[PDB]
This record gives structure tokens, sequence and C-alpha cells, in this order.
């Protein structure tokens, strides 16, 4: 069955046909999931306070000036004309929650976090939530692990029962008397690097002050987040890996435009994957004539962006396009074919700049196609290059160099020097006039008159005799 | 330059970033309504030096006490042109890539190497079958 | 390069160039994407069957140029022997000329015919020499109308 | 360069604003010229001789 297949088509083909097509209740199905693998992750973000300094100052930020208006909210679940009423419900449960945490002294802040579901967000101020939280337990993670870093990596201490004492915990003294107590030869040795691990260890309650919860508080916010967050790539997965052949079909009307064959499946799925994720199902429509439109979308976004040598942009390209099909009715009706004086009425341009856009299109040869008669011999040797400069032209300039160096050796001591000065021979930059006087002081109309008459000398024929035979 | 009496060898991909200039980190080539080389692209001028003998892109520095300043708009160098025929760039492969020449040439060097046969290798690049790493105990 | 007309007239080393830095930098999107495994498993086998044809293209499907039907001209192609060597197993040559030979029976047997014509394009920068030792001329460029 | 421009100031020659790109007749070929066409793109004036 591997039967030696190399082309990447067959090998692709095959290995998409082993998932079997989706009915039209398992859309339904599938996707029933992945709105409950966001569920447990907007109720997992509710008990963990941070997300609301955030953004309840977003609204601050908001009315003075320190956001927008639409990128904090979308409205609420079942804008200033509704998001002023209700967010301030968000701080006047607010005031009412923090109070008691100063019996019920966690129920309070669950009363707003338990409600804080209900103000919908947009996905700019969505991934911060998701982030930040996510951000602490990139630190404390290997906090527990920076403790077994010093106390087992030193002091020889038991990995097998300090775990269950501190796995997360991280807050308690259980090594700190509890351990030592037993008087091993691990004991009597952590007291040494007793504090370092109690330092770094500081920063995970610092962390949780930081936060106002405990680790067990953030841990399980950021454990439980990540739970429910992989149920939804449990789905999305399989929902994208169902529908594959539906984007080799919409995909091969497109194949022979320059991109080839799998460059275009595979820009249908990067599509394809975006379709999942923003498809709806309580709209009713089905998925094929919602998922086609993204699937064809990009299919031929990327066709007019990475499919050109010389690459021309994506407003262009719908030009050109619509340029053929208006240059075939007017070939096909008007039998001939059409003039691009003609086309300027057919579309309605300028007339100058559809014969800007007719030179456009035309992609570049390539340097080994076989000249006429297929001689023994391309194309690439017969351009010719022109950086290059005839060995005539630069056995001149080194004549003239020769010359300069004669006929201003005539001159006077200073009156060759400001010669050389005021322009550039033999030198590195020229100077300016009233810079050239600098070296000798006398900026005036003396040295800016100097250079004329001194230059005027070799202008008396007979010493400019040579030079003037190298014009033309 | 100095008499030179010819080696040979494998590269490695810390010597591949020593001969290159720069990364090229875009498919485009040139711009389609003035001709000048768009940045990061293949035919790059910040990478493989300026197109006009000495002088940068924008025109800021066209004169020539300007021998070695590169531009601070776009950090092109201004240097001579033939500059533009001795530098090479790298493209950075996000996923390693096995060199045909030392996998498919006929006694495969890849293969009587880790004493494997050829089948069994070309069956392994193309995601066809795992192959264990050490397998331990 | 730029031809006379306003086509351009690339190689096709731009085209197995542009093919690698895609079919990459789709990869490193597709990876930061989070795709599902049965994606990026046809980008990494497809990303490495475009950098084997650029090496050397033709031990695999090989992979036809586009806009035209004939296969590209990979890296290993231009090494590759055409009879010869890519430097100098061929170097065509400055100062040479070619012409119909003739018998001309009142030569030497060590001397040869040869027109003016050619001696006067053949002989040219040795010209220069005299016509500037010898004083006719005055500079280089004004020797080279008298040899118009 | 710098030695082309004090041969300017010298001789004070204007500078040439325009390449001559003519068409000239091949090297060593020489004869009648027995016609002339001249085509020009529909939007152009006409010289006076086409
Ligand atoms: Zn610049």
């Amino acid at each position: 069955e591997i039967g030696r297949t190399t082309d990447p088509v067959r090998m692709y083909m095959r290995e998409m046909g082993t998932v079997e097509l989706l009915t039209r209740e398992g859309e339904i199905d599938i996707a029933k999931r992945i709105e409950d693998g966001i569920n447990q992750v907007q109720c997992s973000v509710a008990e963990y306070p941070e997300a609301i300094t955030y953004l309840l100052e977003q609204y601050d930020r908001v009315e003075a000036e320190e956001a927008r208006l639409s990128d904090l909210i979308t409205g609420f679940v079942d804008d200033p004309e509704l998001a002023r009423e209700k967010f301030a419900e968000l701080r006047a449960q607010y005031v009412v929650t923090r109070d008691t945490i100063k019996a019920t002294a966690q129920e309070e802040i669950l009363k707003l976090s338990e409600v804080f579901k209900q103000f919908r967000l947009v996905p700019k101020q969505f991934d911060y939530l998701v982030n930040s939280m996510r951000v602490m337990m990139d630190r404390v993670r290997t906090q527990e692990r920076l403790i077994m870093k010093l106390c087992v990596e030193q002091c020889k201490m038991p990995k097998k029962n300090f775990i269950t004492l501190f796995t997360g915990n991280e807050t308690s003294d259980t090594w700190f008397n509890a351990a030592i107590a037993m008087n091993k030869p691990w004991s009597e040795k952590l007291h040494d690097v007793s504090e370092e691990v109690h330092r770094a260890l500081q920063k995970l309650q610092q962390i949780e002050e930081e936060t106002g919860l405990t680790i067990e508080q953030v841990k399980d916010i950021n454990r439980r987040m990540s739970i429910g967050e992989a149920k939804a790539r449990r789905a999305k997965k399989e929902m994208v890996e169902a529908n594959l052949r539906l984007v080799i079909s919409i995909a091969k009307k497109y194949t022979n435009r320059g991109l080839q064959f799998l460059d275009l499946i595979q820009e249908g799925n990067i599509g394809l994957m975006k379709a999942v994720d923003k498809f709806e199902y309580r709209r009713g429509y089905k998925f094929s004539t919602y998922a086609t439109w993204w699937i064809r979308q990009a299919i031929t976004r990327s066709i007019a962006d990475q499919a050109r040598t010389i690459r021309i942009p994506v407003h262009m390209i719908e030009t050109i396009n619509k340029l053929n099909r208006i240059s075939r009715q007017m070939l096909q009706e008007m039998g001939r074919e059409p003039t691009p004086e003609e086309l300027a009425e057919r579309m309605l341009m300028p007339e100058d700049k559809i014969r800007k856009v007719l030179k456009i299109a035309k992609e570049p040869i390539s340097m080994e196609t076989p000249i006429g008669d297929d001689e023994d011999s391309h194309l690439g040797d017969f351009i010719e290059d022109t950086t290059l400069e005839l060995p005539l032209d630069s056995a001149t300039t080194e004549s003239l160099r020769a010359a300069t160096h004669d006929v201003l050796a005539g001159l006077t001591a200073r009156e060759a020097k400001v010669l050389r000065m005021r322009f550039g021979i033999d030198m590195n930059t020229d100077y300016t006039l009233e810079e050239v006087g600098k070296q000798f002081d006398v900026t005036r109309e003396r040295i800016r008159q100097i250079e004329a008459k001194a230059l005027r000398k070799l202008r008396h024929p007979s010493r400019s005799e040579v030079l003037r035979s190298f014009l033309d | 330059t100095e008499e030179f009496d010819i080696k040979i060898a494998l590269a490695s991909p810390d010597m591949i970033r020593s001969w290159s200039f720069g990364e090229v980190k875009k498919p485009e080539t040139i711009n389609y309504r003035t001709f000048k080389p768009e940045r990061d692209g293949l035919f790059c001028a910040r990478i493989f030096g300026p197109v006009k003998d000495y002088e940068c892109l924008c025109g800021k520095y066209k004169r020539l006490k300007h021998r070695g300043v590169i531009c601070e708009k776009c950090g092109v160098e201004v240097t001579q042109t033939k500059v533009r025929r001795e530098r090479m760039g790298h493209i950075e492969l996000a996923s390693p890539t096995a060199h045909i020449w030392f996998l498919k040439s006929l006694p495969s060097r890849i293969g009587l190497l880790l004493d494997m046969p050829l089948r069994d290798i070309e069956r392994v690049l193309y995601f066809e079958s795992y192959v264990v790493i050490e397998g331990g105990m | 390069v730029p031809l006379d007309g306003g086509r351009f007239a690339t190689s096709d080393l731009n085209d197995l160039y542009r093919r690698v830095i895609n079919r990459n930098n789709r990869l490193k999107r597709l990876l930061d994407l989070a795709a599902p495994d049965i994606i990026v498993r046809n980008e990494k086998r497809m990303l490495q069957e475009a950098v084997d044809a650029l090496l050397d293209n033709g031990r695999r499907g090989r992979a036809i140029t586009g806009s035209n039907k004939r296969p590209l001209k990979s890296l290993a192609d231009m090494i590759k022997g055409k009879q010869g060597r890519f430097r100098q197993n061929g170097k065509r040559v400055d100062y040479s000329g070619r012409s119909v030979i003739t018998v001309g029976p009142y030569l030497r047997l060590h001397q040869c015919g040869l027109p003016k014509k050619m001696a006067l394009e053949l002989f040219k920068p040795f010209i220069y020499g005299k016509l500037e030792l010898r004083g006719l001329a005055t500079t280089i460029k004004a020797a080279k109308k008298m040899v118009e | 360069t710098p030695e082309e421009k004090l041969l300017r100031a010298i001789f004070g020659e204007k500078a040439s604003d325009v390449k001559d790109s003519s068409l000239r007749v091949p090297n060593g070929v020489s004869g009648t010229v027995i016609d002339v066409q001249v085509f020009t793109r529909d939007g152009v004036e006409k010289d006076k001789r086409a």
C-alpha cells in the first residue's frame, strides 16, 4: 500500500481520505463542544479578578480617552448608550464584593465573578486577559521547580514526600519545621540554603499578593482554563480534518495561474481554519455555504499577492481582471476587437491610466529559452551588460590626470593651490570659497576672484591648447 | 591579491551565517512602479550592496566624499556596485531538510553512515513511519 | 536585467528561490497559528521538496517551470557538464576575426594574407600608440577619428 | 568627475541635457535609400515628414 510513490499530491490525497465526511448533525454536534470549549474558559477567567482591573479602568480610560469606545466591549450577553449603564453596575457591585474579603469572605467576589460573564468582549481586549494570567504561571511554575532546584539538587532532600506537602502549595513552611525535625542528613543541611529557597518562594507569595488570591486560586484558574482550552482544539481539529476534501474541489478551478496545485490547497486550509474559527451555527445556515467563501477567498487572495515575479498590488490586480472581463464583451460583440480608445467608454477611466494598466501585466522571460531554430545557444548569451565602460574612456580619464597635472603645473605656488582646492582635484570633497579662505585666512572677494583670473590665464590659448582637445 | 595554493568540505549552519551579510525574509524582487529594489527581498539593496556606483538608494549620499558611510534611512553603504556580485544572504529554514546530494546520490552518505537502507530513510523523510531515537530500557 | 522594450528577462533561479521563501514563510505562519498536525506535515514535506528542486532538479517529479512547459534550471545544472566545465574547459576571446580562405600561391612558407579591413580592426590599440608617439594625433580620442 | 569640471569652467561649455542615440547605417555597407515607412501611435501629432 506504501507503493514507492514520490509525488506529494498522491501522498496527501490518500492521507486525507482516512476521515469520512460529516453529516448535518455532526456539524452542530461538533460545534456544540466548541461553545463548551470556550465556556469552560470564560468561567475559568472570571474568578481570576486580575482581568477586571485591566478592563474596569478601561472605561475610565474610555471616557478619559485612554482607549476607544469599541475595542473593549461589543454589547453585553443577553458604545455609550448601553455600556455606561451596566459598566457602572460592574463597579456598583464591585464596591460590594471587595469589602467582605478585607461567612461570605470569598462569596462576594464570587457574586461579582459569577456575574462578570455578562460583559461581552472583543478579541483585542480578550487576548490580554488570557495572556496576563497565563503569564503569571510562567513564573510560579518554575518556582516550585526552583524549590526542587535548591532543596533536592543541593541538600539531598527527599523529593517524594515534600512534593505532596508542597506541590503547588508554595505558601507553607512544611519543610521549614516539619521535615527538618526528623534529623535526617538532608534535614540539617537545608537551613544553610533555607532562606534562599524561602526568599525565592517570596516572589510567589508576592505574586499571589499581586493578584490578591492564592496559588491554589492562581494555579487552578490557570490550570482549569487550559483544561477547557484543549477541549476546543480537539474539536477544531475534528471539523477541519473532515472537510479537507472540500478544499481540493474549490482549489482546483484556480489550478493554472502560475501557483502550483499544492500551494493552493495549502493556502485554502489556512483559510478554512479561520472559517471554523468564526463559524456560528445559531444562524441556521449550513457549513459548506459559509466556509466556501473563506476558502475561495484565501485561495484567490494569495494568487494575487504571491504568484507574480514583479509583484503588483491587490488593488491593481482587480483592475486588470476588470479590464479583461470587459475586453471580452467588446470582442464577441464588436466582432473584430476593441481599442484602447474604446475601452475608455466601456470602462470609466481617464484613458491615460488604461494606457498604464496595459503594460503592467506582462511577466518576465526566462533566460534559458532556446532562441529560434533551437540552436545550441540560449537567450542568456545575447544580453550584454552596461555597467561596464569602454576601455577608451578609461584610457581618456587617465590621460586627463596627466594634462591637468601639467597645465595646472604651469601656474604659481598657490594660484594652483586654490584650483586644486576650490575644485576637487587630487583631494577628497572640495571646499567652500569662504571655507577655502580658512586655510589662507583671507576669505573675501580676493580669493573668490583669484580663481577666476588664474583660471582665466589658462584660458589664454597655447596654455589650454592641449586641454581644448578634450572637449568634443 | 595574495597567491593561492584549494580545499573543499561540508559547511556548518554557523559558517553559512558567516558568508551572509543579512537575512532574506520576503519574496518580493522589485517595485513594479519605480524599479528600485524593494527591502528585505531577494534583490535587496541593504543586504547585497547598492545598485548605483557610489550612492545610496534614496539619494541623500550621492557625492564621493562619503565613501563608507551607510545611510541612516535605509542602511545601504555607499560603495561600488560590483560589491553586488560577491555578497550572499541566507534563508532561515523553519525546520531542517536533508541535503539531497548527500542523501540520494548512489551510495547514500546519510544511508551507509547510519546503516539504514535508502528505502527506509525515504520512508521517514516523508512522514510515512516513525523511527525510534534512544530506545532506552 | 530589463530587456529593451519594457519586458524583463530574469534567470530561472528566481523562481526556485521565490518558492523556498513562500513555503518557508507559510510554515512559520502555520506553526504560530497552531494548525492540526495533518496540515503541518503537508508543509514540511512540501517545503523540503522545493529545497531539493533548488539544489538538483530532476531526482524527483521534475518541477516544470511556470509560464512555460520546460523544466527549470537548478543550481546543480549550471555546474553540471555541458561537455565542458563552467570555467575554461569555454572562453570566447578578444582580438580575433574570421573569414574565407583562398589560395595565394605567391607566398613564402612563413606568411599569409590578411585584409586591410581586418588588420585595421585587430590591431587598433597598437595604432593609437604610434599615432601619438609619432606625434600626428594629440590625444587618444583625436586619434580614434583618424582610424575611422 | 573633478577634472571634467575644471575643464568646464575653463571653457564654460553648457551641459548636455540629452543623449544622442540616432540610427546609423551599419559598417561597410553603402547604397541608396529607396523607401521609408513611418508608423505613429494613435494619439501623438505627426511630424512634418510623416
Ligand atoms: Zn538612504
